[PDB]
């Protein structure tokens, strides 16, 4: 319990106002809050209140999941209405941050 | 019951406060500013603005979230300058500290139920 600070962070570029980008939220923040909680941070941008973020990350579909930490980053594209999907994305991306040491070298 | 949502356009401040919470065994969740109805979506058990706010009024949001939210299922946090306005536990004053802000916060959780669950 040492160490703190150190999270990973998941980005949702979605649209206010499709039901499938709202819920998409949702869907997320359920999985996440119960399976995976206090490891990975939440950042939800909305595409129509800020188009040119959008842009700049080259992103022109939603929703749009994005990794930032641990990188190297990935970019996910898909359907998120999905629990089973999002879940299964998830769960394969905890394992790739539970296996993680620190100066192995071998 | 460990959902905060965090609102502010700076990315840094919110990052440091993501990272602070979540290791507490907190959920931070990021949104932007300007959609009540993504407030309203991921409904945490507190709401921490940070300003200053540039695509909205704080005053705004504030009273915004009274309307849809009791005071006592929704608590709300105001982080930077003054924060005297009414609808808000606790404020933030900046420049913050590591400690300070989750002292803040732990205390500012102690209502309603002062329940985990």
């Amino acid at each position: 319990m040492a160490p703190l600070r150190k999270t990973a962070v998941l980005k949702l570029y979605v649209a206010g106002n499709t039901p499938n980008s709202v819920r998409a939220l949702k869907t997320l923040a359920n999985i996440l809050e119960k399976e995976f909680k206090g490891v990975y941070a939440l950042k939800v941008i909305d595409v129509l209140k800020n188009p040119q973020l959008a842009e700049e990350d080259k992103i022109l579909a939603t929703p749009t999941l994005a990794k930032v930490l641990p990188p190297p980053v990935r970019r996910i594209i898909g359907d998120l209405s999905n629990r089973e999907k999002v879940l299964i994305a998830l769960r394969l991306l905890a394992e790739e941050i539970g296996d993680y040491k620190d100066d192995d070298d071998k | 019951e460990g959902r905060i949502v965090l609102v502010s356009e700076d990315e840094a401040t919110s990052t440091l406060i993501c990272s602070i919470l979540t290791t507490a065994g907190y959920q931070v969740i990021w949104l932007v500013d300007g959609e009540v109805e993504r407030l309203l979506a991921l409904t945490p058990i507190a709401v921490l603005l940070a300003e200053p706010f540039s695509y909205g009024d704080v005053q705004e949001l504030v009273d915004q979230l009274r309307q849809r939210c009791t005071p006592e299922q929704l608590k709300i946090f105001i982080l930077g300058s003054k924060g005297n306005y009414q609808g808000v536990d606790r404020y933030i004053p900046l420049p913050i500290h590591p400690e300070s802000f989750l002292q803040q916060v732990t205390m500012g959780l102690t209502s309603l139920a002062t329940s985990a669950q």
